[PDB]
RNA sequence: UUGACCUCAAAUCAGGUAGGAGUACCCGCUGAACUUAAGCAUAUCAAUAAGCGGAGGAAAAGAAACCAACCGGGAUUGCCU
RNA sequence: AUUGGCGAGAGACCGAUAGCGAACAAGUACAGUGAUGGAAAGAUGAAAAGAACUUUGAAAAGAGAGUGAAAAAGUACGUG
RNA sequence: CGAAUUUGGGUAUAGGGGCGAAAGACUAAUCGAACCAUCUAGUAGCUGGUUCCUGCCGAAGUUUCCCUCAGGAUAGCAGAA
RNA sequence: UGGAGGUCAGUGACGAAGCCUAGACCGUAAGGUCGGGUCGAACGGCCUCUAGUGCAGAUCUUGGUGGUAGUAGCAAAUAUUCAAAUGAGAACUUUGAAGACUGAAGUGGGGAAAGGUUCCACGUCAACAGCAGUUGGACGUGGGUUAGUCGAUCCUAAGAGAUGGGGAAGCUCCGUUUCAAAGGCCUGAUUUUAUGCAGGCCACCAUCGAAAGGGAAUCCGGUUAAGAUUCCGGAACCUGGA
RNA sequence: UUGUGACGGCCCGUGAAAAUCCACAGGAAGGAAUAGUUUUCAUGCCAGGUCGUACUGAUAACCGCAGCAGGUCUCCAAGGU
RNA sequence: UAUCUAGCGAAACCACAGCCAAGGGAACGGGCUUGGCAGAAUCAGCGGGGAAAGAAGACCCUGUUGAGCUUGACUCUAGUU
RNA sequence: AAACUUUCAACAACGGAUCUCUUGGUUCUCGCAUCGAUGAAGAACGCAGCGAAAUGCGAUACGUAAUGUGAAUUGCAGAAUUCCGUGAAUCAUCGAAUCUUUGAACGCACAUUGCGCCCCUUGGUAUUCCAGGGGGCAUGCCUGUUUGAGCGUCAUUU
């Protein structure tokens, strides 16, 4: 909040040859007689600072919500929306797709592809897998250095 | 003969250096100094100055002592070996 | 002047140490992009004024 | 020709010469020289050679 | 009363501000007098004070104070509560009774204004309360 | 790497000021020597071991000042504790802990009762 | 005359303690004007800025000289209202 | 409650005229008697391998040569 | 041009204040109220500027009230739905 | 156009982004696509989300650059010349000669304020000395300031300023002997105990404030590259002690 | 030219203070003889600390943005006309 | 001095520029219209023009913009009684 | 018809935009509570084998102890078997110390590295003078100790 305001730039006014912007007293400094106190101006506040009260978190109804989830549920059951949303399930017997249990209550990352492999979302995998590409700007050195793609989401 | 004639004239310091703060901000004939207020107990200090207080403050200088007080307390002053 | 104090004098021994270039190694220090003493100063040019 | 502690009058520097070179001493001179230093003169008496004595020291 | 301290009288302001002579302290003289007492006493803790007598120019006050470093106070927990740091001049914080009365700490509807704290109350009724999702 | 202190500590007074009064006197022939000589780093090693030398010299004596006053209150200032202006000033466990005979009744005719709700 | 007592002193007497910093938050005192009123003086800004004194890890408040008018609630604080 | 202090974790923030005044020996250099005012300034190359040697000049330096993936990277250095 | 003289150093007076053989003069090139920081991004019916393209529609300077006459409200004219 | 969610298992060190190119295509246009050069590490299409999102102006801001323009100008303070030396190079440096000037309220010899090493020597000319430079108060490296007698230090002046005390919410204000119980100074006590005490005298108002006021005392000759009333030789003086 | 002396003029102006040193009044106290007093007579013994000290002081060392025709206190002062 | 040469080397100002006559035009054009005309590159001067430059007219008016001063203006006020 | 004005391109200049980078900032969240007369924050002056500097430290001075790790530091130099080790290191940790002159700043004073006084010790034939070493001497206030003062005042005498 105090960003562009932590001096004590006073206007000149007119009869001086320059614009009326406040400007930067003293001398000797190379500061001094520079302009301040604008978003224009080198050093100066940026027009409508931003504020932290601007409205971040949006209220949705909850009985929308859950249509926008029932919908998005029984899209899932769709095979042309899921091969438009581009999920690789070509070689899949039928959508939607259930499997037993022992999912449920299998253990290890090797086993979880292997159950990948059997019912088909391998190759899913394999396009998140090969979807690996570095951000296109300057959100890699934002903690989002890299991108893929979405797999399999298993319920 | 405002200007340059008497510019010729100043030669007499108003101000030396202070012994609270090196500053050259001792009035001699005042015997106060114009910065931190030496030789009044309080070093002075205002709420309209805040570059000022940047400046003069904790951590501007050594801290010779309350640098360790961190790593004292986290330690929970001991004595020992 | 002539006639100085000590506290005087103190400040002028410093000045006149402090008033010297740089030491050829700390350039050849790694990871040093020191050049040379940018607090360089002369009687004439910039005075201390204590 | 001594550079000598600043906090060491004529006195200290007498005696301290005195006891670390076994020398009697005539006379003390100092000045803070302009690096802020102080420098001692130390006349010794006619019994004793300063060339003998620095050359004792280690400096020719 | 509390004459106002500026020269000659002048304010420099409306003329609803540029009275100068029947302006009131707002603290008691009480309050004051165990000020000044504690300040010259730095080292004890006014505990309370009251009145003694008064002529036209001086109120008298008798001023009750606690010594913290003494050690028949700082055991015998009946009055070792001053001798923590949370009661470093009440006199000044306005903590004795008529500092509470100055202040008007009280309950009730009489002082809706003045009850948490007059400049608390006044910052929580002042901010603006905004919600992630604004209610 | 000069003198190391666990050896120093094992010496007595006599003979850590004669150690002392030689290092110094090798201080100063080594000052002589670096007034002519381009580099002489040997000078650090010696001024560490006189500070080595004073350090373990302090400690001596700061023990025996401790084993002095040991047993009786009044320790010298800068021999007592240096935790705090805070935490000199407050009050001991045993102040603080200190209550009166009503409440220390009290406490023991009803301490906070351990109890659970099942049945 | 010899001993108290009361009040007031002195001591490089014994032991302590206060000052000063930092002050984002906290407890008070003091205290504007710009500004709005399309002028302006009450009002507003604002019981705010600046100024002064005083704390803590929180402070303050706090176990009703309360609210209420009900089939009554029941220290303080904070949120929603 | 908390734009101070000390530890942490993060962001649909900024990206060297931006973001703190300060990414750098920044509250520095230096301006003012003083209160105070107050900057500019990041990037060779993976590695100095930072150009041995010859030649022309008093020298700076040039021309060759050489190192390097690159000298259309030579410290006055990324791109330009 | 021997004095109501000239001048060094010390010292006193500080901003609605000082000081003035008086000119609103001087008070650090600042004086019909110094300078510094802050309130303050003070207010402006007033001046200046206001950043890409194409398509369709397309005005008003008139009514009433206003310390109103370089400005607003209102009705009109216009677009969109 | 920056950033975000999905997707093209998109482009890329076999060359991403950026930039330059009176080269091509497309769109009415904003613009998009591609050929070539340069470059060296990331970036784009599409569906949506988001905004610190588009400049020709604001005597706009910061930085950079022009024409003017090799132009105005470098003309006050009488004035320079000849020859050697050094040097790559001399109108400007050194030396010699000549001509001059300041003309003793000096262009001389010293100091006060201020400066701070500018002093002196050696080396050296990239920058600075508005021409030049071999020179310099420049740059690099070093050397140099020696006190009982000179000052400060001591005194008090105008004044400043604690204490006691009184105001003030307070920062602080007044006050300087004031409505104060305000100390140090002579000689014996003087080693059954000390510096105690039945020894004695008194009763100042703290303190700071002058490198030109007041004050204890040093002169000559010689000496250095640079210090000297300070060093050395000689010859004295004062203060305080025994 | 400087110092000194004895004088004279001027004033409704008559032209610092203190530290410090000495002296006088008084007479406390003490004092003989192989030795007392005199350290205001002469001689003789010891010590004298701390800080400044270089250089410019200006048409180039200070201030004026600079090596600026400006400003900035003072001592010495040859011959002729 | 200007001038020419060696060295050194700025600034103001600048929409684009730089020949006129008349016309019309924001009623005094360098540009437009119609005529006159019109030949590289330039040097020293000069002061007719560029309504030349220098400064958001200091006169005047407007603003519900100030400030200094005054008073039997309005509203207060230190002091005093 | 070169010279010259202008336009464009290539190369070279001037300048430092653009692009990419980022040990920085900014905002949000979480946790915690710890300055100082036992001398703080701040200031000044010094300390490195070669340092002038937002580094670190204090005459024990780029640091000493203690602890942990386990072989470096590094620009050059270097003590130089410190390397199967009470042991490198510009390491980490950090509980013992040192901590110049100052600073609320404390003997008085302070544009002075000025001037005292007190107590021990050592020298100068010395309780007194001088010098050196060490240790001290502020103010307000509290509790107590001691020494006092006041016909304020109570008991114990002609």
């Amino acid at each position: 909040e105090k960003a562009g305001h932590q001096t004590s730039a006073e206007s000149w006014g007119t009869g001086r040859a320059v614009a009326r912007i406040p400007r930067v007293g003293g001398g000797g400094t190379g500061r001094s007689g520079q302009g301040a106190f604008g978003n224009m101006c080198r050093g100066g506040r940026m027009f409508a600072p931003t504020k932290t009260w601007r409205k971040w978190n949006v209220k949705v109804n909850h009985n929308e919500k859950r249509y926008a989830t029932a919908s998005a549920i029984a899209a899932t059951a769709v095979a042309s929306l899921v091969l438009a949303r581009g999920h690789r399930v070509e070689k899949i017997p039928e959508i939607p797709l259930v499997v037993s249990t022992d999912l449920e209550s299998i253990q290890k990352t090797k086993e979880a592809v292997a159950a990948l492999k059997a019912v088909g979302a391998h190759s899913d995998l394999l396009k998140v897998l090969k979807s690996k590409k570095l951000r296109a700007g300057k959100g890699k050195y934002r903690n989002r250095r890299w991108t893929q793609r979405r797999g399999p989401l298993v319920v | 003969g405002k200007g340059t004639p008497s510019f010729g004239k100043r030669h007499n310091k108003s101000h030396t250096l202070c012994n609270r703060c090196g500053r050259r901000s001792f009035h001699v004939q005042k015997k106060t100094c114009s910065s931190c207020g030496y030789p009044a107990a309080k070093t002075r200090s205002y709420n309209w100055g805040a570059k000022a207080k940047r400046r003069h403050t904790t951590g501007t200088g050594r801290m010779r002592y309350l640098k360790h007080v961190s790593r004292r307390f986290k330690n929970g002053f001991q004595t020992g070996s | 002047a002539a006639q100085k104090s000590f506290r005087i004098k103190q400040k002028m021994a410093k000045a006149k140490k402090q008033n010297r270039p740089l030491p050829q190694w700390i350039r050849l220090r790694t990871n040093n992009t020191i050049r040379y003493n940018a607090k360089r100063r002369n009687w004439r040019r910039t005075k201390m004024n204590i | 020709v001594f550079q000598v502690s600043m906090k060491a009058n004529k006195y200290q520097i007498k005696k301290a010469v005195k006891e670390l070179y076994e020398v009697d001493v005539l006379k003390v001179n100092t000045l803070v020289r302009p690096n802020g230093t102080k420098k001692a003169y130390v006349r010794l008496t006619a019994d004793y050679d300063a060339l003998d004595i620095a050359n004792r020291i280690g400096y020719i | 009363n509390r004459k106002r301290p500026v020269p000659k009288g002048a304010t420099y302001g409306k003329p609803t501000n540029q009275g100068v002579n029947e302006l009131k302290y707002q603290r008691s003289l009480r309050a004051t007098a165990e000020e000044r007492v504690g300040r010259r006493a730095a080292n004890l803790r006014v505990l309370n004070s009251y009145w003694v007598n008064q002529d036209s120019t001086y109120k008298y006050f008798e001023v009750i104070l606690v010594d913290p470093q003494h050690k028949a106070i700082r055991r015998d927990a009946r009055y070792n509560w001053i001798c923590d740091p949370v009661h470093k001049h009440r006199e000044a914080r306005g903590l004795t009774a008529t500092g509470k009365k100055s202040r008007g700490i009280n309950k009730g509807h009489k002082f809706n204004n003045t009850k948490a704290g007059r400049r608390k109350t006044w910052k929580r009724q002042n901010t603006l309360s905004l919600w992630r999702y604004r209610k | 790497a000069g003198v190391k202190a666990y050896e120093l500590r094992t010496k007595s007074k006599e003979q850590l000021a004669s150690q002392l009064v030689d290092l110094k006197k090798e201080l100063a022939e080594l000052k002589v020597q670096k007034l002519s000589r381009p580099s002489l780093p040997k000078i650090k090693t010696v001024r560490k071991s006189i500070a080595c030398v004073l350090t373990v010299i302090n400690e001596q004596q700061r023990e025996a000042v401790r084993q002095l006053y040991k047993g009786k209150k009044y320790q010298p200032k800068d021999l007592r504790a240096k935790k705090t202006r805070a935490l000199r000033r407050a009050l001991t466990k045993f102040e603080a802990s200190q209550v009166t005979e009503k409440q220390r009744k009290k406490q023991i005719a009803f301490p906070q009762r351990k109890y659970a709700i099942k049945a």
